[PDB]
């Protein structure tokens, strides 16, 4: 009964709680996220599992704030909550200090309420990943991501879900660094396509977002030229 | 946290408390405490468990506790959670005292204190104060009186009790040699000392303290080593 | 063991579904709607004789066009009761007009499921009151006799039994029942159905009878008034 | 009230007077206002007696517990940071007018503190009733890295100054040297006013007080 | 003014081995007398008094605390308080209440529980203690208290000699005051005695 | 704060906590009520009966109020928390009101607090019955008995305890309108339904009565020994 | 040993008087699979962390074992990721607020006493775990020379000459202890990356460790770049 | 946090919890307390025994107050936060009474602190038996509270490891009228009966208490001790 | 009182008043009224002396602590942020006219004036205290753009001074700063130094 609270160490030094809560972000879509030479592309494979419902629901991409943006995979009630608090911190940020919240110190500021779940029986830990994006002229391109734990890194390639394993390979190949937004949207829809299942899921949908120099460093959705203009080069 | 709660102030099937149970069962392990209620006074006896050579003797009694200026008390059990009930029982007095400005009657202060262990057994989730009380004073109402709580709030007046280690066999002896009535200062002293001694007696053992009135005051005092010495010496005399 | 707000795997609270298993040992009740009124019966289930049959009260007026009639834990429903004559007097006070019974029900509804153990303060329910009620009063809709539950779900009925025998009772509330009776016709048949439900010989003591019609106020069966309803 | 401290040239040398009024009737006359808050920091106290007494016996039971905590020598800066954050705190209520002085390992340092919560970090200041006459010492006679003995000497003229000028101020003169091996606290340091004596007796003979009742209680 | 509603006056004298309080006895509001025989002075200890001028409603209320304070202190620790000990007390007491506190000016006389050494001192309505040599004051006649033992006080006083001084002091000190007098008591402590006892004053 | 829930349901729909409640009334001293014409009588067993114990401090009749009084059945400690709580509602109602509450009133308000323990979290129920006996203002003897879980009763005569359902048993064929004609037959009545429970009966029966319109009086050794010889 | 109740789940004692919850908190710092050496000299301190990168993805420069407390303090965190940002950020806060009520900079022995002061509260409630991460501090003192203290998740905290965390941390002690039995600034920066390279057989790179320094000439703490480390790199 | 108590009663009326914090100082490093007529020692066993450490970096012996000192033997970090609280309860004193806390009063202070947390809920015992000992009146005081709450006044008293071989040992050498400088040779031959290898300046430390008030030896002194 | 800062190319250039008075006393003579909040960012104090030593403290303490979690130069005007949201939250009971000034690598020399409501507002130039009143005319007629560091050091000396002569609040030692991307460069100027200016003599 070592797994039963966050607030419990196991025999070999391990919070099986936590590790759990890990497990249900493996049975998401996956998500992907590429840092270009001057932006950053979000792309998450949306899985429809209805056809009552109306395109564009469920959607797992967000705007925490006019320059970042926020990837998601795992429960998706528990990915909107913390994407309230994300919106919190950079809104009360801008109130205090009175400037545009930087890309790393949201993601320190998020990944630390997210760890904060992580030590008690009373709360449990959150049960979903999500990157966080964002294009400033001075900072440059930036795409962190946060696990159920609360560790956060930076990345040049990200990938978070189902098949997070095998997009990864895909995004290596990838020179992102020299690259540009433009034509990344067409690579991260092509990987998103490949790494797909079409034998065990159903049909999904393209979620596209960037952000960087090309949107004068506003976070918002891949317009639906460029997204079936790339749709059409993915398939 | 519902997992590790132990439920110390839950019935059983046989509507009994356990952790009320169990706390009176570590009051009959510790030192036997007497108390002898006579016509010009009431005497405690305690036994003293803290021997050792290297022990040193600091403070003016070890199990006897002045309360008030007409009270004082003999505690049993957990050590620890009596310094907490002797402290709350001056604390009562002394309020009592600033709201009428008259000493406190004696049991006015066992009813204030027996709530407060009533209390721990009825909610709050924490353990009761393992220790029972036996209080010896002199009020306007009633005299001199003597009384003994326990662990669950209950409370009762006696003329001769005794609690802790082998209670039982003392109260047996108190019963056959108790005078209802007829009882002084100086033959209490004596059979405080013969039932001590059958229930075990060195002066060392014991602490014997006495309440009576002198003048329109009450007067609490601890017998001196020599004092108990003779005491013990002319028990040897009739045995 | 488990908490008070745990989910069952069919999709039922434990505790509610307890509740509800206290409420088929009271007394029955038995609740009828006319045009004329609403009637509201039960047997006192007397255990002793040397107790006395006045002091078992399981119909309360909850105002003067509300009655109440209830069964399972009686204490518990004392404190549900309360809250229903402090919400018609709020209602008085404030908009200067009678609640009708229907919001009344609603009313005490919301404390059904107000239990729980964590997250909150010292005067809180540890669990549900495991008692069922039968509101019945005459409003601007005219008679209205409305159930609710220990789930805190009420509804409204032309003929409800409530308690140990409310089944039984119930198939003969669906036997002798018609959406045309008249108040003295609701009452003899509900005197029958509880004289079957029963163990002792119903007499003037042993059950209680009040109604609610349109025109006077709720009034409860006197000891003559009862007995020449018997004959 | 006149208080008073300078800098000299290996530490720090505090005065003040030791009279006590309550309004304009002298209560005390023998008074310390020189109060001690670590074995290398003192202060002194003007404005409310109250207020000055139990603000430094505060400060100075935080000092000790703090030096206990971190086993170093307290600095001033800690000192009169704990006594303006406290009285800006109280928005002047408390008022206690102090001249905080000591020495640490950053050498010598002299503040004044004033009820509202501003302090000045200078090399000799003045507080009190008589303040500016000791003031006017100072601005005729201070030279900076004086020596001890000469630092005595300016700060016994700058409490005299006060003592017979300011109504408020009077009896004998203390003072206290605190360098970075010693703290001489000299109480007093000088007696510059005495009481004339006595022209005449008139000692109470027993029996001139008519006694109504009398009762008597040994004790043991 | 507040601490002159009540009127009353305090004294205290140090002299040689012993000590000396005394204190008005009149109890009044404003110009009206309501009784003469108004208790100033509460024992303390066996050797230690306390006197309290002021408002006479706050002159009972810290009377009474102090008391419960005190008897808690020695219940904790068996011993009795020592008279600079209870001074640091009544201090703690009164600056506990320093915006709006009580209205009462105490004066504490008596002899240390291990070396008899005469103590004598006088703190302000927040608490502001003032040990002196000679003799402390409170009340409505301070004024005139300073002038009758300023100029009557004498170094190393027996207690004959002391108890003559403080009754003139007082005596005479009252007599110039309109509410204060009605009877003086006087209390003088020494090392195995208590004596009390009431003078012969003017009642008007 | 302790906020853990004690009193909850079971699979058959009853609530333990109050059931374990009740089943420490049972191994209580037996305590019996009879309502007279203008007499109310109160007996209750002493189980100890020690030589050494003062008897005026285990009492277990108390007053509630000059014209309202009760005795109890279970544990001790509870009985005095209640008996308390119910002494300073008696006095609320005569500061709020201007008249003495009525027996029914105080009953309801005991009872009241005794559900409330038994439906709050951190809390368990009392585990004490109370046989409150008193007279309201127009002279009607009123015997009214609560119990653990909240429910309350006016009785005519009732038996609360260990020996209870002997007692109300041989009450039910004894407890007539000639037995309690007058106030000695229902003294004589209280203290028999006592003797066929009570072990060595008779120095073991304290019993107080409450006549209308006069306070509250607890027969002593000699006077319950004359109707004990009565009886015989 | 033996087990009575929950003693194994939460920080209460067992029957041998040991806390077997803090225990599985010692064993959860290797589960990062990392090492930190930290080397006192006689005018610096030296702190050097393996800096393991696998995959290309992940931005290199923000995977830092290294993190400032203030201006002259720095420290490396080993064990659980999550729980060393955590008291990183505590560290931080506690010095910040030190400064802000004293008037001047808190001790490296005072901030690693504070922060063992507040794992200790974890070992006694028994709500809430023990964080599974350690922490090592260096830094000049006023009147003392160049710090290096060390603080567990148990609430034990001490001053060394020269300390190791994580895996390799017996091995790299008893490395540690010869060559104090047996130090200039060059001399002890060598030394620690000796210790953490001999102990781990694999001949450092550049870019594959992190060091960070502190000397009695510059208080500052700051982090050595790759350049800089390469340079003491090749000459050993 | 949690609401209800850890520590509870058991069947035969113990406290498991309490009893097993007790078992926790029984395996801490060995201490030792000797009063000896003018002043009090207290002396411990400090052996880090890795090298690395820095023996000045922490203590044992930590003074409460200008007459108080204190010694332990359990768990370090424990020791630190009663400590703590042990110095703010003396300055609570001071602050109030304008005098230096008697060492008979901070020990019930520190006491009733200990006692809270066998009471308290989700809360374990403390895990360190304490030594206390000061100067007060003229008069040499040596109390030791342990986990439960409960303290008693010594004379002289071994602590931690090998604890009970150290009062027989200790009662076989006390003397009633033994000065302090002998009674420094006694804490450390009763701390040399289980100290396997060898006592050192810096392996053990040593805390002395005379009218002077309290103080921690510095290791010139204790070497000096250990030649003699 | 009198506080002015100048910006110009490299940075900015702060200058103040040191005399501190009581009614007609003068306390203090020689005090600092240019308070360092960070390296770069420094700032003039003016009006209640408590109440803008508690709020210099206060941003003192956060900007520092925003800095290092940053792990950047904190920028000049999220520290007129910091003293903006504190004069503006406390304006019923502070009573402070804060001037920042500073560099930073984002934004060059900046200065903010945060007068008394608690506003914020930036100019290439401020001047504050119960001096500034008499110097208004002067800085509007002599002061131009394109001035240099040295420029600035003496445009701000001789304001000051002219309003020293005139305020009776005003007056003691001039106390100048620069700051740049180099670093800080205080300065005083004693008595002769002061710039002078002849009366009028008939």
């Amino acid at each position: 009964g070592y797994d039963l609270s966050a607030s419990t160490f196991s025999p070999d030094g391990r919070v099986f709680q936590v590790e759990y809560a890990m497990k249900a972000v493996e049975n998401s879509s996956t998500a992907i996220g590429i840092r270009c030479k001057d932006g950053v592309v979000f792309g998450v494979e949306k899985l429809v599992l209805s056809k009552l419902y109306e395109e564009g629901s469920n959607k797992r991409l967000f705007n925490v704030d006019r320059h970042v943006g926020m990837a998601v995979a795992g429960l998706l009630a528990d990915a909107r909550s913390l994407a309230d608090i994300a919106r919190e911190e950079a809104s009360n940020f801008r109130s205090n200090f009175g400037y545009n919240i930087p890309l790393k110190h949201l993601a320190d500021r998020v990944a630390m309420y997210v760890h904060a779940y992580t030590l008690y029986s009373a709360v449990r830990p959150f049960g979903c990943s999500f990157m966080l994006g964002s294009y400033s002229a001075n900072d440059g391109a930036q795409l962190y991501m946060i696990d159920p734990s609360g560790v956060s890194y930076g990345y040049w390639g990200c990938a978070i879900g189902k098949a997070r394993q095998a997009a990864k390979t895909e995004i290596e190949k990838l020179q992102m660094k020299e690259m540009t937004c433009r034509d990344v949207v067409k690579e991260v829809a092509k990987i998103i396509y490949i790494v797909h299942d079409e034998v065990k899921d159903k049909a999904f949908e393209l979620e596209l977002s960037w952000v960087g120099e090309l949107t004068k460093g506003r976070h918002e959705i891949v317009p639906k030229d460029i997204r079936e203009e790339a749709e059409k080069y993915a398939k | 946290s519902r997992r590790y709660d132990s439920r110390t102030t839950i019935f059983s099937p046989e509507g009994r408390l356990y952790q009320v149970e169990y706390a009176m069962e570590a009051i009959g392990h510790a030192g036997t405490c007497l108390g002898i209620l006579a016509n010009d006074g009431v005497l405690l006896a305690a036994e003293r468990r803290n021997i050792h050579k290297l022990l040193d003797e600091v403070f003016f009694s070890e199990k006897i506790y002045k309360l008030n200026e007409d009270m004082a008390c003999s505690v049993a059990g957990i050590t620890s959670d009596a310094n907490v009930l002797t402290n709350e029982l001056r604390l009562i007095a002394q309020r009592y005292l600033l709201q009428y400005q008259e000493p406190i009657p004696c049991e006015q202060l066992v009813t204030a204190l027996c709530d407060i262990k009533q209390a721990y057994t009825q909610f709050g989730g924490k353990r009761p104060f393992g220790v029972s009380l036996l209080y010896i004073g002199w009020d306007k109402h009633y005299g001199f009186q003597l009384y003994q709580s326990d662990p669950s709030g209950n409370y009762g007046g006696w003329k001769a009790t005794c609690i802790g280690n082998n209670s039982a066999a003392a109260v047996s002896m108190l019963k056959q040699d108790y005078k209802e009535g007829e009882m002084t200062l100086k033959s209490a002293l004596a059979l405080a000392v013969k039932v001590l001694n059958k229930t075990m007696l060195s002066a060392e053992k014991v602490e014997i303290a006495t309440l009576t009135r002198e003048s329109g005051k009450t007067v609490i005092r601890v017998l001196k080593q020599k004092e108990v010495e003779q005491l013990i010496k002319k028990h040897e005399e009739e045995e | 063991d488990r908490g008070v707000n745990t989910f069952s795997p069919e999709g039922r609270l434990f505790q509610v579904e307890y509740a509800i298993e206290a409420i088929k040992l009271g007394s029955t009740a038995i609740g009828i709607q006319t045009s004329e009124g609403v009637c509201l019966a039960v047997e006192k289930r007397i255990t002793s004789p040397l107790m006395e049959p006045s002091s078992i009260e399981k119909i309360v007026e909850i105002d003067a066009h509300i009655g109440c009639a209830m069964s399972g834990l009686i204490a518990d429903a004392k404190t549900l009761i309360d809250k229903a004559r402090v919400e018609t007097q709020n209602h008085w006070f404030t908009y200067n007009e009678t609640m009708t019974v229907e919001s009344v029900t609603q009313a005490v509804s919301n404390l059904a499921l107000q239990f729980g153990e964590e997250d909150a303060d010292p005067g809180a329910m540890s669990r549900p009151f495991g008692v069922a009620l039968l509101f019945g009063g005459v409003d601007e809709k005219g008679p209205q006799l409305f159930h609710m539950d220990p789930s805190g779900t009420f509804v409204q009925c032309d003929a409800r039994a409530i308690g140990s025998a409310s089944e039984g009772a119930q198939s003969s509330l669906q036997e002798v029942y018609h959406k045309s009776m008249t108040l003295k016709e609701a009452i003899k048949s509900s005197l029958i159905i509880l004289k079957q439900v029963m163990e002792e010989k119903l007499n003037a003591t042993n059950i209680e009878l009040a109604t609610v019609q349109p025109g006077q106020n709720f009034h409860m069966f006197t000891k003559e008034e009862l007995e020449e309803v018997i004959k | 009230t006149t208080i008073a401290g300078v800098v000299y040239k290996d530490g720090i040398v505090l005065g003040a007077d030791t009279r006590a009024t309550e309004g304009m009737v002298v209560a005390d006359k023998n008074c310390s206002k020189i109060h001690f808050i670590s074995p290398n920091i003192y202060c002194c106290g003007a404005g409310t007696a109250a207020d000055t007494d139990m603000t430094t016996q505060l400060i100075s039971s935080n000092l000790e517990l703090h030096s206990l905590t971190t086993g170093r020598l307290p600095r001033v800066v800690t000192a009169n940071r704990m006594l303006k954050q406290m009285l800006f705190r109280y928005q002047g209520y408390i008022g206690a007018a102090l001249v905080l002085g000591g020495v640490d390992v950053t050498g010598p340092h002299l503040y004044s503190i004033y009820p509202h919560g501003s302090t000045d970090k200078l090399p000799y200041v003045t507080m009190g009733s008589g303040s500016l006459a000791a003031m006017a010492v100072f601005e005729d006679k201070f030279r900076p890295d004086m020596e001890e003995e000469e630092a005595k000497k300016l700060v016994s003229e700058a409490i005299a100054a006060g003592i017979f000028n300011d109504l408020g101020s009077g009896s004998n003169i203390d003072l206290c040297v605190i360098s970075k091996s010693k703290l001489d606290f000299l109480r007093p340091f000088s007696v510059p006013n005495k009481k004339g004596t006595r022209l005449g007796r008139y000692r109470c003979e027993k029996g001139t007080t008519a006694v109504l009742t009398e009762k008597v209680t040994p004790l043991e | 003014s507040i601490m002159s509603y009540n009127g009353g006056a305090v004294m205290a004298m140090k002299g040689k081995n012993c000590v000396a309080i005394a204190a008005d006895r009149r109890f009044g509001i404003q110009a009206q007398m309501v009784t003469t025989d108004f208790q100033k002075i509460f024992p303390m200890g066996d050797r230690l008094y306390i006197g309290l001028a002021g408002l006479a409603t706050d002159v009972q209320t810290v009377a009474q605390r102090l008391k419960f304070r005190l008897n808690l202190y020695e219940l904790k620790e068996g011993r009795q308080i020592k008279p600079y000990t209870l001074m640091s007390m009544v201090a703690n007491l009164l600056y506990e209440k320093r915006f709006g506190p009580y209205y009462t000016e105490p004066v504490i006389a008596g002899l240390d529980p291990k070396t008899f050494k005469p103590f004598i001192c006088s703190l302000d309505l927040i608490g502001c203690p003032m040990v002196t040599d000679d003799f402390v004051v409170s009340g409505t006649c301070s004024e005139q208290m300073y002038g009758m033992c300023e100029s009557l006080w004498e170094p190393n006083m027996d207690p004959e000699h002391l108890f003559e001084t403080i009754s003139q002091a007082m005596l005479n000190a009252v007599d110039r005051d309109a509410v204060s007098g009605m009877g003086v008591i006087v209390h003088v402590i020494e090392k195995d005695k208590i004596t009390t006892r009431t003078l012969k004053a003017r009642m008007d | 704060s302790y906020d853990r829930a004690i009193t909850v349901f079971s699979p058959d729909g009853h609530l333990f906590q109050v059931e374990y409640a009740q089943e420490a009334v049972k191994k209580g001293s037996t305590a019996v009520g009879v309502r007279g014409k203008d007499i109310v009588v109160l007996g209750v067993e002493k189980k100890s009966v020690a030589k050494l114990q003062d008897e005026r401090t285990v009492r277990k009749i108390c007053a509630l109020d000059d014209n309202v009084c009760m005795a109890f059945a279970g544990l001790t400690a509870d009985a005095r928390i209640v008996i308390n709580r119910a002494r300073v509602e008696c006095q609320s109602h005569r500061l709020t009101v201007e008249d003495p509450v009525t027996v029914e009133y105080i009953t309801r308000y005991i009872a009241s607090l005794k559900q409330r323990y038994t439906q709050s979290n951190g809390r368990r129920p009392f585990g004490i019955s109370a046989l409150i006996v008193g007279f309201d203002f127009d002279g009607t003897p009123r015997l009214y008995q609560t119990d653990p879980s909240g429910t309350y009763h006016a009785w005519k005569a009732n038996a609360i305890g260990r020996g209870a359902k002997s007692v109300r048993e041989f009450l039910e064929k004894n407890y007539t309108d000639d037995a309690i004609e007058t106030d000695d037959l229902t003294i004589k009545l209280v203290i028999k339904a006592l003797l066929e429970v009570v072990q060595s009966g008779g120095k073991n029966i304290e019993l107080a009565v409450m006549r209308r319109d006069q306070p509250l009086k607890i027969l002593n050794p000699e006077e319950i020994e004359k109707y004990v010889a009565e009886i015989e | 040993g033996s087990s009575a109740g929950f003693d194994r789940h939460i920080t209460i004692f067992s029957p041998e008087g040991r806390l077997y919850q803090v225990e599985y908190a010692f064993k959860a710092i290797n589960q990062g699979g990392l090492t930190s050496v930290a080397v006192r000299g006689k005018d610096c301190a030296v702190i050097v962390t393996q800096k393991k990168v696998p995959d290309k993805l992940l931005d290199s420069s923000t995977v830092t074992h290294l993190f400032k407390i203030t201006e002259s303090i720095g420290c490396v965190m080993t064990g659980m990721t999550a729980d060393s940002r955590s008291q990183v950020q505590r560290a931080r806060y506690e010095a910040a607020n030190w400064k802000y009520k004293y008037g001047y900079e808190i001790p490296v022995d005072m901030l690693c006493k504070r922060i063992a002061d507040i794992s200790q509260v974890y070992t006694q409630n028994a709500e809430m775990r023990p964080l599974g991460c350690c922490m090592i501090l260096i830094g000049i003192d006023e009147e003392q020379g160049p710090q290096v203290y060390k603080c567990d998740p148990a609430g034990y905290y001490c001053g060394f000459k020269a300390t190791a965390a994580g895996v390799k941390q017996t091995e790299s002690t008893s490395f540690l202890e010869k060559k104090v039995k047996k130090w200039t600034f060059e001399q002890t920066v060598e030394t620690a990356i000796t210790c953490l390279s001999t102990v781990l057989s694999i001949d450092f790179k550049p870019s594959e460790i992190e060091v960070g320094v502190v000397t009695v000439e510059n208080p500052k703490f700051r982090i050595l770049t790759e350049a800089e480390i390469d340079a003491h790199l090749v000459a050993l | 946090g949690y609401s209800f108590s850890l520590t509870t009663f058991s069947p035969s009326g113990k406290l498991v919890q309490i009893e097993y914090a007790l078992a926790a100082v029984a395996g801490g490093a060995p201490s030792v307390g000797i009063k000896a007529a003018n002043g009090v020692v207290l002396a411990t066993e400090k052996k880090q025994k890795s090298i690395l450490y820095d023996e000045r970096s922490v203590h044992k012996v930590e003074p409460i107050t200008k007459h108080i000192g204190l010694v332990y033997s359990g768990m370090g970090p424990d020791y630190r936060v009663l400590v703590h609280r042990a110095r703010k309860l003396a300055q609570q004193y001071y602050l109030v009474y304008q005098e230096p806390i008697p060492t008979a009063q901070l020990v019930q202070r520190v006491a009733s602190v200990m006692q809270e947390y066998t009471q308290s809920g989700g809360v374990r015992p403390f895990g360190v038996s304490l030594l206390i000992c000061g100067w007060n009146e003229g008069r040499p005081y040596l109390f030791q509270s342990d986990p439960s709450g409960a303290y008693f006044a010594w004379k002289a008293t071994a602590m931690g490891k090998n604890y009970v071989n150290g009062k027989t040992f200790l009662e076989k050498r006390y003397n009633e009228d033994l000065e302090l400088e002998d009674a420094i040779h006694t804490a450390i031959l009763t701390l040399k009966e289980s100290f396997e290898g060898q006592m050192t300046e810096d392996n053990i430390e040593v805390g002395i208490c005379n009218e002077a008030g309290f103080r921690r030896l510095t290791p010139t002194e204790v070497r000096d001790y250990l030649a003699a | 009182t009198t506080i002015m800062a100048v910006q110009f190319n490299g940075g900015v250039v702060l200058g103040a008043d040191s005399r501190t008075t009581t009614g007609s006393y003068i306390a203090n003579r020689v005090t600092d009224k240019l308070t360092p909040i960070h390296d770069h960012i420094f700032c003039c104090r003016s009006g209640s002396a408590a109440d803008t030593q508690a709020v210099a403290d206060a941003v003192t303490y956060q900007l520092g602590f925003h800095s290092i979690e940053l792990n950047e130069p904190p920028l000049v005007h999220t520290a007129a942020s910091l003293f903006k949201e504190m004069c503006y939250r406390y304006r019923e009971d502070l009573m402070a006219g804060i001037i920042i000034a500073g560099w930073d690598p984002q934004e060059g020399g900046q200065v903010y004036s945060v007068p008394m409501g608690g506003m914020m507002v930036r100019q290439s130039f401020a001047i504050g205290g119960s001096g500034s009143s008499y110097i208004y005319g002067y800085v509007d007629a002599t002061y131009r753009e394109g001035m240099t560091k040295d420029e600035c050091l003496q445009f701000t000396a001789n304001a000051l001074a002219l309003a020293m002569e005139r305020d009776g609040s005003s007056g003691g030692v001039i106390r100048l700063a620069a700051i740049q991307e180099s670093g800080v460069e205080r300065q005083v100027l004693l008595g002769d130094q002061i710039p002078k200016f002849t009366i009028a003599t008939l």
